[PDB]
């Protein structure tokens, strides 16, 4: 009986447009997207399955999570959120549109006096609850979803808030400054602990690039320490039966703009002496 | 290879040869890389030779340059044999014994067996009495932090149903769970997400100038 | 602010000969107040100190340490030894909690 975001959506990367320009041509991606492969935010009814309504509106990352003067905008938006029939047949709903709109501070002071006017107030928070300070760099999709009653009363669960998204800040400058290791096994799984400038966790790898070849370090959100300090394992290289070390470049990249910091130096080795605690040629 | 009157016959597969039957205190030193014929008779894979326990060999450090004892060596190589045959060695109930000991990484024969996604070892480990909660010293990781991190969802079901507590944390004060994070598997999301603390679950927020985890 | 724990270690364990690098991350710390103290109680009470060899610079960005380890009390032991390593301000000489480093011998070290 809970709605569970099952695709966060991505959270650095997208710009808060204004409707002055117009509507928009591109939605809110989701957390697994590549620049090659699409996803959107996707949310699971568990204990449920059958006709019903979902509404996503836009809240505040701060915990008074009041309305937004943003306002999503798309197919099945309107006044500011998002509201459509719940699909009767499968218990997964992904949102392939969505986009938010952002709010020029000069009638920030009319959004949310539309807000309270069609009463989009999620956590229904008091007057007094809805201060001046809008952290209008942010924001949170807010899942709204809405069932029948193991009788029939129209069950509304409760309101479940994906990953605040963010907008455009954008380069920053992305250097390495030191890497306790810069060799290791053909065979990748190899942890080096990077330290780095400010870098954000939620738009940031370690990019393993070869002639024809290309892989990534592999490391959690979490093992980004401080934004100054990635402690990751390295991907295993094109060749694991390589016979002679090769050199390959290891780098900063940020995906939300495909930027590169500079090249450090990188270089696979063959498990031969190691892989056996060494024995042949006794 | 300070090599003893084993090495040569233990690495060169031999019969009473590589067995020789004696039956200053008769024992078996180890070579330049600390290895004792015992950790050969593993490396090598061949149970037998180490089913000749004999003069109960090295039975306090008993280990190589990188800190393992031969039941750890059995343990990241998979061989289920020599883990059996290593296991009826009665040292093992002993206190600090293998199923607790480390290497120099801190590694526990439970975490390298989980490391290369053995999930028979680790049952069998756990069967015998290692502690599936047990943390390696670097960042705390559990088992299960390294089941995540390895992104193996056999593995982090398998250490569920051994008693792996999903909470318990790192050093930074994150769960399995919030290990998920940036990583692909939806599977290892949804079976942990459901199981781990509320506030276990989501990671810090730019938090005055640092954000850490509290614990 | 500056509260004092050692978050995470890229090696515990180290030759009794020290100087090996080591990469450490941690809660903030001033570069010029801090250090990397090892110790090990001791028969008689008192305790072996040891310190990690680092400058100010070797503080990166108030959150981590590369650091060179200190020489083992005695360099020919024949087995390791378990000593503790920790932060420390200067300023007010509180630590961070003691943490377990393993310091082994180098059968490999020296003469040959």
């Amino acid at each position: 009986p809970y709605v569970e975001i099952i695709e966060q959506p991505k959270q650095r990367g997208m710009r808060f447009r204004y409707k002055c320009e117009g509507r928009s041509a591109g939605s809110i991606p989701g957390e697994r997207s590549t620049d090659t492969t699409k996803t959107h935010p996707t949310i699971k009814i568990n204990g449920y399955t059958g006709p019903g309504t979902v509404r996503i509106s836009l809240v505040t990352k701060d915990p008074p999570h009041r309305p937004h003067p943003h306002e999503l905008v798309g197919k099945d938006c309107r006044d500011g959120y998002y509201e459509a029939d719940l699909c009767p047949d499968r218990s997964i709903h992904s949102f392939q549109n969505l986009g938010i709109q952002c709010v020029k501070k000069r009638d920030l002071e009319q959004a949310i006096s539309q807000r309270i006017q069609t009463n989009n107030n999620p956590f229904h928070v008091p007057i007094e609850e809805q201060r001046g300070d809008y952290d209008l760099n942010a924001v949170r999709l807010c899942f709204q979803v809405t069932v029948r009653d193991p009788a029939g009363r129209p069950l509304l669960l409760t309101p479940v808030l994906s990953h605040p998204i963010f907008d455009n800040r954008a380069t920053a400058e992305l250097k390495i400054c030191r890497v306790n290791r810069n060799s290791g096994s053909c065979l990748g799984g190899d942890e080096i602990f990077l330290l780095c400038d400010k870098v954000q966790k939620e738009d940031i790898e370690v990019y393993f690039t070869g002639p024809g070849w290309e892989a990534r370090g592999s490391f959690s959100q979490a093992d980004v320490h401080r934004q100054v300090a990635i402690v990751f394992r390295t991907p295993p290289y094109a060749d694991p039966s390589l016979q002679a070390p090769v050199r390959v470049s290891m780098q900063l990249r940020r995906p939300s703009d495909r930027e590169l910091s500079e090249p450090m130096e990188f270089q696979y080795l063959p498990d031969t002496d190691d892989r056996h605690r060494i024995e042949e040629k006794r | 290879d300070g090599d003893s009157f084993l090495h040569l016959a233990i690495i060169h597969e031999e019969k009473a040869l590589t067995m020789e039957v004696i039956r200053l205190a008769f024992l078996n030193f180890q070579n330049n890389l600390q290895q004792t014929p015992l950790h050969l008779a593993v490396i090598t894979n061949q149970p037998e030779i180490a089913e000749a326990l004999l003069g109960a060999g090295c039975d306090p450090e008993l280990r190589d340059f990188r800190g393992n004892t031969p039941l750890h060596l059995a343990c990241e190589q998979g061989c289920l044999a020599s883990v059996g045959v290593l296991t009826q060695s009665c040292t093992t109930p002993h206190l600090h014994s293998i199923l607790k000991a480390t290497n120099y990484n801190g590694h526990t024969c439970l975490h390298l067996a989980s490391i290369h996604g053995y999930l028979g070892i680790v049952e069998l480990l756990v069967s015998l009495g290692a502690d599936v909660n047990a943390q390696e010293p670097c960042n705390g990781r559990t088992a299960l932090h390294l089941a995540v991190d390895l992104q193996n969802p056999d593995l982090v079901s398998l250490l569920l149903k051994c008693g792996a507590d999903v909470n318990r944390v790192t050093y930074q004060g994150y769960s399995p769970y919030q290990l998920t994070w940036g990583r692909p598997s939806t599977r290892i999301q949804q079976q942990l997400g459901q199981l781990t603390l509320e506030n276990l679950q989501m990671l810090p927020e730019s938090e005055d100038e640092e954000s850490y985890d509290t614990e | 602010a500056s509260n004092l724990k050692i978050v995470r270690m890229d090696r515990t364990a180290g030759c009794v000969t020290g100087g090996e690098e080591i990469y450490l991350l941690c809660d903030k710390v001033q570069k010029d107040d801090i250090q990397i103290r090892f110790y090990e109680e001791e028969e008689n009470g008192g305790v072996w100190e040891g310190f990690g060899d680092f400058s100010p610079t070797d503080v990166h960005r108030q959150f981590a340490i590369v650091f060179k380890t200190p020489k083992y009390k005695d360099v020919n032991i024949t087995k390791p030894a378990s000593v503790f390593v920790q932060l420390r301000r200067k300023s007010d000489l509180e630590t961070s909690e003691p943490k377990p480093f393993l310091y082994y011998p180098e059968i490999k070290d020296k003469e040959e």
